[PDB]
């Protein structure tokens, strides 16, 4: 897109010609306080590495699933509740 | 319905004889299809609604029926020609 | 033509679905025999708004209850329906 | 009358466990 | 190469999703591979059949184990007709306490899940009786798959690669199967037989530690080598005994008795042991047969080019069968699955009507699954087989070197063939349905004396030359005066007979006019199903309508609207048409099977002699009537054991519907619906963020047809098999 | 009998089902007039049933445990009525009409226009052709002993 | 012949639409295809719409070569009317394509060179038997 | 990666040509019939598998053959 008349094929402005814009983006420096992002840096910043935070979040995972299933409370989970009332026979009398 | 049909006793008693208006043939055991919808008569149900839009009419009688078909295979006529 | 040859499937799906909900509303809610007292005795009985929240309770009570009469109908004036 | 020791249950999960190594070596050689 | 497809550079190459689809189905055909050799080929197949066996045998371990560990084997094996065995356990979070209720079956502390799968019996027969023994066997079922995995991963290594010519050494590869793993695998079996499982039915105890001591006969091994062969019959198992204990036990270890334990209701063990070691010693010589390093024996190719009949009829004979036969795979797969197939249904028709297993015969449920387990397996088998041999037309075929031998003339009147069968179906189809429907109007008008009843009287003598002494034939084993009757009267036909006339059994029910019907119909299913079959093999190479596809491969979409239009074209196209009516067909077979010993186990037989001439007896009396308990499984009134089964049902009507939706609706809708999806995804806010690898399109039209045929045919088998286990599980007779 | 069949008139359930039949039909008729047309139809029916259960039995025919009768087709000369006979005279008329058809596609093979005589039927030549078929099992085993029946240089694919 | 360049010539007057060009012209080729017109007419867009050519040269852009055919098939068939269309590569590369000798495809022209004939009817082909284990695919013989 | 093969059958009515929606097929001189040329195939790269020249070709059977191969983002007919 040139721009000046009825041209919109122009080969110097190839992404105006093929329409690669940038529709909202907006590139002001200035979003949030000094002080916010010296803590959310120093905090957040330790899980930026994406093979380690894979590791973390299974190991995590894995390790909070098991404890959550293995030590949950009767009063919560009905199957480890278990039973309560007297079995019933079946048909033919077959246990 | 002016011929095959019980419209004259359902007028009598419309809460306890069923309409029916198709007569079927006795030849293979078709026999057992006309059944007995009351009025002293043998014949298929009908579902159509027909009677009840006739009586919304004023119509108690097969001579008005009757008339009605001829008028309308006059009208069949006409529009053949037309 | 094959978007309107689909069409035709999924206007059959809708309209199906639409005649089996009034049918069966209307037999467990609307109709039905009254007796002296103004007692009201529905035909299903009211089941509409507990067995027709799931689709085995469509299956099991709308389909499998209420084609006991198609199915039973062999011998009778309403074998041809069968 | 017997209802299976808990040492039973751990050598046949450690013998899973070597089984899935041998079956591992074989789909790797398989694939190669 | 590059990409996940690594055997392929097309696929490699595709920027879509077809690419991961294809990649799948496509990963297990060794031949299309890129750059792909016979040695390499021979190699990678023998290697994932030794992953196929070690998958088999893990299979089997874990059965073991599971039963070992959560099941009642003991109190089962304790009260075998009252106590129902469990399969596992279950934990499943998603449960409420009335499921955790409803599901506590057997003398389970949990829910469980009940077995029909008949490993109880089949374990407790063969001398398996604690939890050790069932632990003991899981652990060396692991040793052995292990064994087979190091063994794939050896025979894999450069070192111990074997050759080409190795893998076409027809003959000696025959009589080392032949002798070996049939014949040594029999008379090992025997040997089990007679000297562990026979003792253990008669209150003995043989494992491992006293195996040396504990002599299986009074006089072990002294009669078999003086010529007294008849020793070990002397005194069999008396018609009192009791299974599992020493009252009335005998002491031969081999006799030829002939019908069923009275209290088991299944085949004497000793019968079986003699069985078994006819079969080892009859395979064992037969191996010795082809030649090989030794000299003697004889040639398969030299037997193939004698057998060729003067005067040309059947043209070369057998001339040049031998290297087409050895140097096409898919020859030999198509043989191998029909001689498979053949041999599944037989195992199928002989084990609901000869029980050999302990306790079984009164596990109905469990007979019914059994049997619609193998007849589905089989089904599935033999129309493999078909599609297995249009492949072998498709790409091993050579033209030139079968030249006017008897593969080549099949090729030649291949239109009679056809055309024959076309004619067989359609007669079977217009006077088979045209006597239902007319039996149906019959019964609609309230005359059912009118109807066309046809006694099958052929079925019938074939039963009254059994021994059936019902039908007032008095014809060979029912006639006392015939020599046959005279010649067998001593060995085995008093058994034989007594089982044959019991009318409570299985053994030769009784049949009448439904009966005829109903085979008759099987008949138009096996008819049609081998036309489409054969239809699909014999014009895989080409037809008047597009006479070279044989350059197109075994499974292409179309030859385009051209000509008049080629849809459903190729040989696949044809497996894919016969995949349906073979579901039919078995379905057919399993509701007629189903409904009969229903009607047996309840007593009511005259139900079934009375209703099974007309349609609408069937939709009435077996489907609507035997429904009730599955589609009662859970309601506003609560739940049953039986909630799984209804819920299961539903799910395979849904999953047998969704796969009308790709079995009736085409590509093209779906490719320009993604077309709108893709433009409205590239134009929304906050969504732009995130982009697609693969280009999204719409399936192949192969892939759709496979597809559906999926989804339908998980949905037929799903479906049958809830409301199978539920209709015979409620009542439990 | 055969197959342990008993004969219709012997046998009890064929009048039982007689029996029931002739109840239902006259608690039908017990509603109406004794003179009106429901009547008449009902009295028929049953007279019609009547016969038919009388023919049935005196014909000779096997009866079922269920009272039902039941079909002969090995061969039988005490039941040829049942199939064989039936069975000559369909293969008979079919042979008849697929005969005539033959001949008169043949006949009109040689024309103008073939395919007009396809669809629109010459109807003197039709009547003669279709007259013609009386001795069709003749004619036929003519054709076949002629060899003007089979055809040998026919159309085929690729092989 | 020579093949001609790419200049700045007006567009169709077009108010718009969704069937446009997309993210594949940018990251990848994308298809002009230029005409010229005796006087202003309405045609039809290939991407759904009606359009009006302007008097003297005009310039499209389109998504597809199979668009571009077909717009110009239509042009040669309703206007008599002739027209070129190119292939544009993100980084400037500009491929002439059509009328790659000048002369319609459908014209014989000499200086064209046969390619994919074979000698043979489609009978004579070989079997797939015959080549196995062999990367031809019997109609590459 | 469609490939299109022409036979030494064809007779040079040029209706393929003018029946491809991608400009794949174009007439080349040639002696072997009477209109003297035949068809070729060079821009096999832009076949999209349509088979529409199947379709005009008369011959007994087709004298210009396509043979469907691996899809390309061309072969597939993708406009995104
Ligand atoms: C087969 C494996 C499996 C298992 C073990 C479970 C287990 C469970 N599901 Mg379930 N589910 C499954 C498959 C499974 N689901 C599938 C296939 C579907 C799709 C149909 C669902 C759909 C489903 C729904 C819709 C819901 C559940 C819920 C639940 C929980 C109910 C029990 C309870 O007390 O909730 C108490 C649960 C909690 C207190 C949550 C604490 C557990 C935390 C989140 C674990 C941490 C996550 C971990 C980091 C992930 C690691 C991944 C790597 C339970 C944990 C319910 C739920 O979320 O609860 C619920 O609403 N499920
Ligand atoms: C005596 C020596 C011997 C033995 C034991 C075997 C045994 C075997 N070979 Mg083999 N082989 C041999 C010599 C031998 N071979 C020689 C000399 C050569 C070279 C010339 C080969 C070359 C060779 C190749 C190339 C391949 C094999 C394969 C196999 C295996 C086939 C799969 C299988 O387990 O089928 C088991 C089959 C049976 C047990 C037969 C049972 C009979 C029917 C089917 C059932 C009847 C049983 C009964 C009714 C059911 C009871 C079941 C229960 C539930 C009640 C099998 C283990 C294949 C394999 O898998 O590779 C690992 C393979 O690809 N062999
Ligand atoms: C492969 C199967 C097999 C195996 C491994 C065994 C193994 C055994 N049996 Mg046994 N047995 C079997 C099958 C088998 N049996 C069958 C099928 C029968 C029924 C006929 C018997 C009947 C039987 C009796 C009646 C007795 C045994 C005994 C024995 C034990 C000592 C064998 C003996 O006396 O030396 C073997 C001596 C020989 C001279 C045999 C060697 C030559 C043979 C014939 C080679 C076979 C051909 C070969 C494959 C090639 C031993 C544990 C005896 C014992 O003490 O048990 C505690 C005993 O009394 N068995
Ligand atoms: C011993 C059993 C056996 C073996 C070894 C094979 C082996 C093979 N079959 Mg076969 N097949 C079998 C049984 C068997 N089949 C049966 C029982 C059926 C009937 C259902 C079929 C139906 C069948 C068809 C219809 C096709 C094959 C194909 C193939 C080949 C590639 C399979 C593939 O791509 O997997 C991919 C697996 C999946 C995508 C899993 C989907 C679920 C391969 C040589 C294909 C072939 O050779 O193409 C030319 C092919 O088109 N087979
Ligand atoms: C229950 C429904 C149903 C029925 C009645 C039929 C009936 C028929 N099919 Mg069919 N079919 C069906 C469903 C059905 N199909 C479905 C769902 C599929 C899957 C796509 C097929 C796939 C299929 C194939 C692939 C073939 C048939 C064939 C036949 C014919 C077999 C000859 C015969 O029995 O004549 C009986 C005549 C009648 C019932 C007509 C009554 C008036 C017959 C016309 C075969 C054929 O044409 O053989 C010559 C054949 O090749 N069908
Ligand atoms: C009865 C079976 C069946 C079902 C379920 C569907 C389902 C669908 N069809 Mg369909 N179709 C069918 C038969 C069926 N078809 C047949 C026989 C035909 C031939 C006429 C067609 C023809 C057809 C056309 C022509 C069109 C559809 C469309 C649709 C979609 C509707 C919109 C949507 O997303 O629904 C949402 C609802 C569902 C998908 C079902 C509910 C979700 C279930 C309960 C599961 C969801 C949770 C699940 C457990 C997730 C966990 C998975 C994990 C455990 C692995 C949907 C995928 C339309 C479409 O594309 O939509 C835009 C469309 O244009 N179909
Ligand atoms: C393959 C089956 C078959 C065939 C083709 C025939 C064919 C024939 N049977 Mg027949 N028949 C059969 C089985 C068969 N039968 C069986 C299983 C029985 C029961 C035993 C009979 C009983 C039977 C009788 C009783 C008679 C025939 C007769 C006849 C002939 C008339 C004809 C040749 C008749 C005959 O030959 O008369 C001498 C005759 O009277 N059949
Ligand atoms: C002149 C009539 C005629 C004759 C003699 C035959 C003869 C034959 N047909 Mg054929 N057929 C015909 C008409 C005819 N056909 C028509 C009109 C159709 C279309 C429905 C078919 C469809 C058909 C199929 C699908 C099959 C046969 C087969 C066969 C063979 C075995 C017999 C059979 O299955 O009959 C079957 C007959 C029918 C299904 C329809 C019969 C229609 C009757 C004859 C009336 C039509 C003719 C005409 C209207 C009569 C008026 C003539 C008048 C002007 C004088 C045999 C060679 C089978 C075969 O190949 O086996 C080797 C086979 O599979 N035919
Ligand atoms: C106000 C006014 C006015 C007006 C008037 C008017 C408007 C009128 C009209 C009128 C009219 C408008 C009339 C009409 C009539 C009609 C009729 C009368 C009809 C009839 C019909 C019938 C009877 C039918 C029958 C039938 C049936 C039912 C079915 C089918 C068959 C038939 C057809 C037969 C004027 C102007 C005067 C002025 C003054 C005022
Ligand atoms: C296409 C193809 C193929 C395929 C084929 C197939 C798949 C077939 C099948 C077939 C079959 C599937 C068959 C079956 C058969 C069977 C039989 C043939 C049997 C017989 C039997 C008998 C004969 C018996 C007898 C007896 C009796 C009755 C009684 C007792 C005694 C005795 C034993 C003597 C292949 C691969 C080759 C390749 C080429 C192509
Ligand atoms: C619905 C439908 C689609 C659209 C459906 C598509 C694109 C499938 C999308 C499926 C999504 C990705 C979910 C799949 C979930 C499955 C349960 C698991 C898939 C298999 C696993 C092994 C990954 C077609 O493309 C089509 C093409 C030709 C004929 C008929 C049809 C057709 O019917």
């Amino acid at each position: 897109k040139y721009g000046e008349k009825s041209v919109y094929f122009d080969l110097g402005e190839i992404d105006n010609t093929t329409g690669n814009w940038d529709l909202y983006g907006n590139d002001d420096p200035n979003r949030y306080n000094g002080f916010q992002n010296k803590f959310f840096e120093t905090f957040a910043g330790a899980f930026t590495k994406r093979g380690l935070l894979l590791k973390f979040l299974v190991l995590g995972g894995a390790t909070t699933i098991g404890y959550l299933g293995s030590t949950s409370s009767p009063d919560l989970l009905a199957i480890k509740n278990g039973p309560k009332q007297v079995p019933v026979m079946g048909p033919r009398g077959r246990k | 319905g002016a011929r095959f049909s019980n419209y004259e006793a359902w007028l009598s008693d419309p809460t306890h004889i069923k309409p029916s208006a198709q007569v079927v043939w006795p030849i293979v055991g078709q026999k057992i299809l006309n059944g007995d919808v009351g009025g002293g008569f043998q014949g298929i149900q009908i579902t159509s609604g027909f009677f009840q839009l006739w009586r919304a009419s004023g119509i108690t009688s097969e001579l008005q029926l009757y008339t009605t078909a001829i008028g309308g295979l006059i009208f069949a006529a006409l529009m053949l020609f037309a | 033509w094959d978007h309107v040859f689909l069409g035709l499937f999924w206007m059959y799906n809708a309209i199906s679905v639409v005649i089996f909900h009034f049918s069966w509303k209307m037999q467990s809610d609307v109709w039905g025999s009254i007796s002296d007292q103004g007692v009201v005795t529905h035909i299903t009985g009211g089941n509409f708004a507990q067995s027709s929240i799931t689709i085995n309770g469509w299956l099991r009570d709308f389909l499998w209850a209420q084609a006991s009469q198609v199915i039973q109908s062999y011998g009778s004036s309403l074998s041809a329906y069968g | 009358m017997t209802s299976i020791s808990d040492s039973q249950i751990i050598v046949a999960l450690v013998s899973a466990f070597i089984t899935g190594i041998l079956a591992l070596r074989l789909g790797k050689s398989l694939y190669q | 190469a590059s990409r996940f497809p690594k055997f392929s550079r097309g696929l490699s190459q595709d920027p879509t999703t077809r690419r991961i689809w294809f990649g799948i189905a496509t990963a297990h055909d060794f031949e299309s591979h890129d750059d792909m050799t016979e040695e390499r080929l021979y190699q990678k197949i023998f290697a994932s059949h030794f992953g196929q066996l070690a998958i088999i045998f893990l299979w089997t371990s874990g059965n073991l184990f599971h039963v070992a560990w959560q099941g009642n084997f003991e109190a089962w094996g304790q009260d075998p007709l009252h106590v129902r065995p469990i399969a596992h356990a279950i934990w499943d979070p998603h449960f409420g306490q009335p499921a955790v209720e409803a599901f506590t079956r057997g003398g389970a502390s949990g829910p469980v899940n009940i077995a029909y799968s008949g490993v109880y019996q089949w374990w407790y027969t063969i001398g398996l009786r604690t939890n050790q023994d069932l632990y003991g066997g899981s652990i060396f079922l692991l040793f052995v798959s292990a064994l087979f995995l190091i063994a794939g991963w050896l025979h894999l290594q450069p070192k111990w690669k074997p050759s080409v010519s190795w893998f076409k050494n027809a003959e000696s590869r025959l009589n080392h199967h032949l002798s070996g793993l049939f014949g040594v695998s029999s008379l090992a079996w025997t040997g089990h037989l007679v000297h562990v499982a026979i003792p253990e039915s008669r209150g003995e105890h043989v494992r491992w530690n006293n195996l040396l001591t504990a002599l299986p006969h009074p006089q072990g091994l002294g009669p078999f080598f003086a010529g007294q062969w008849n020793v070990y019959a002397q005194n069999p198992d008396s018609n009192s005994h009791l299974f599992g204990t020493s009252e009335g036990a005998g002491t031969a270890i081999l006799t030829f008795l002939g019908g069923f334990h009275p209290q088991t209701q299944s085949l004497w063990l000793t019968d079986m042991a003699h069985h078994h070691l006819a079969i080892a010693v009859i395979f064992i010589i037969a191996g010795h047969m082809y030649r090989t390093n030794f000299g003697i024996g004889h040639s398969m190719k030299e037997i193939l080019e004698a057998h060729t009949p003067p005067g040309g009829r059947l043209g070369r004979g057998h001339k040049g069968l031998y290297d087409t036969i050895n140097n096409s795979l898919h020859f030999q797969l198509g043989l191998a699955l029909a001689s498979l197939g053949v041999i599944t249904s037989l195992v199928a028709q002989h084990m609901y009507s000869l029980p050999p297993y302990a306790f079984l015969a009164q596990d109905f449920t469990t007979q019914a699954a059994l049997y619609t387990h193998h007849q589905y397996i089989a089904g599935f088998i033999m129309t493999g087989a078909f599609a297995h041999g249009a492949i072998f037309f498709i790409r091993d075929y050579n033209p030139e070197q079968n030249k006017d031998n008897v593969l080549a003339r099949m090729l030649e009147h291949k239109e009679a063939i056809i055309s024959h069968l076309s004619w067989a179906s359609l007669f079977l189809g217009f006077h088979t349905l045209g006597l239902y429907v007319h039996n149906d109007v019959m019964l609609a008008f309230g005359t059912p004396e009118k109807q066309i009843l046809i006694e099958p009287v052929f079925a019938q003598w074939i039963q009254s030359a059994h021994g059936k002494a019902l039908y007032g034939f008095d014809v060979l084993l029912s006639s006392a005066d015939s020599p046959a009757f005279n010649a067998g009267q001593t060995l085995w036909l008093p058994g034989w007979l007594d089982a044959i006339n019991n009318n409570s059994n299985s053994l030769f029910l009784t049949i009448g006019p439904g009966d005829f019907l109903v085979h008759h119909a099987i008949a138009l299913g096996l008819h049609t199903t081998t036309l489409i079959l054969v239809k699909g093999a014999l014009d895989a190479r080409g037809s008047k309508l597009m006479p070279d596809k044989k350059e197109f491969g075994y499974s292409f979409p179309c030859d385009g609207p051209g000509r008049g239009g080629t849809c459903d074209i190729s040989a696949w196209d044809a497996f894919y048409l016969a995949v349906f009516w073979m579901l039919n067909t078995i379905g057919w077979v399993t509701f007629y099977w189903h409904w009969k010993h229903i009607t047996l186990w309840q007593g009511n037989v005259a139900q079934f002699n009375e209703s099974s001439t007309y349609l609408m007896g069937w939709l009435r009396d077996y489907l609507w009537l035997n429904s009730s308990q599955l589609i009662n499984g859970y309601n506003p009134f609560g739940m049953n054991s039986l909630s799984v089964w209804a819920w299961m049902f539903l799910f395979g009507h849904l999953v047998w519907a969704t796969g009308f939706m790709f079995l009736i609706s085409w590509r093209g809708y779906w490719q320009e619906l993604i077309e709108t999806l893709a433009w409205a995804h590239e134009r929304t806010p906050l969504a732009n963020l995130v982009r697609w690898k693969d280009k999204p399109v719409a399936l192949s039209i192969v892939q759709a047809r496979l597809v559906g045929l999926a989804h339908f045919s998980v949905g037929y088998i799903f479906t049958y098999a809830a409301f199978l286990i539920a209709s015979t599980s409620g009542k439990f007779g | 009998d055969v197959a342990g069949l008993t004969p219709c008139k012997e046998s009890k359930g064929f009048a039982k089902r007689e029996k029931q039949e002739i109840k239902k039909l006259e608690s039908r008729l017990k509603l109406y007039a004794p003179d009106s047309a429901p009547a008449l139809a009902l009295n028929a029916t049953i007279e019609k049933t009547k016969r038919r259960f009388a023919f049935y039995g005196n014909e000779g025919l096997l009866c079922g445990t269920d009272g039902l009768p039941h079909l002969i087709v090995d061969g039988d000369q005490a039941h040829l009525g049942e199939f064989v006979y039936p069975g000559l005279v369909f293969l008979y008329i079919a042979g008849w009409i697929g005969w005539v058809g033959r001949a008169y596609l043949i006949d009109v093979r040689t024309s103008k226009k073939p395919t007009e005589k396809e669809i629109i039927i010459d109807v003197p030549l039709a009547l003669r052709i279709m007259s013609k078929g009386l001795t069709w099992p003749v004619a036929a085993i003519g054709e076949l002993r002629s060899g003007k029946l089979v055809e040998k240089s026919a159309n085929i694919t690729v092989s | 012949t020579p093949p001609t360049l790419n200049a700045d010539t007006p567009a169709p007057i077009f108010g718009g639409s969704t069937g446009g060009l997309l993210r594949k012209a940018q990251v990848e080729e994308f298809y002009v295809i230029t005409w010229e017109s005796p006087k202003e007419q309405i045609f039809e867009m290939p991407t759904g719409g009606a359009a009006i050519m302007r008097s003297g040269p005009n310039l499209l852009k389109l998504a597809r070569k199979e668009q571009c055919l077909a717009l110009g098939a239509r042009l040669r068939t309703k206007f008599k009317i002739q027209y070129q269309f190119y292939r544009v590569f993100p980084n400037g590369e500009v491929q002439y394509l059509h009328p790659k000798d000048g002369v319609y495809p459908e014209k014989v022209n000499a200086g064209r060179s046969p390619v994919g004939v074979n000698n043979r009817s489609i009978g004579k082909n070989a079997n797939p038997a015959e080549l196995k284990f062999a990367h031809k695919q019997a109609y590459d013989l | 990666a469609h490939s299109v093969k022409i036979y030494d059958t064809c007779i040079g009515c040029t209706q393929c040509v003018r029946a491809c929606p991608t400009d794949v097929l174009e007439m080349v001189p040639w002696d072997g019939c009477k209109a003297s040329q035949i068809a070729s195939a060079p821009r096999t790269e832009d076949c999209v598998g349509c088979k529409r020249c199947e379709s005009a070709c008369p011959t007994d059977f087709l004298s210009v053959r396509v043979y469907l191969g691996a899809e390309t983002t061309r072969s597939m007919g993708l406009a995104y």
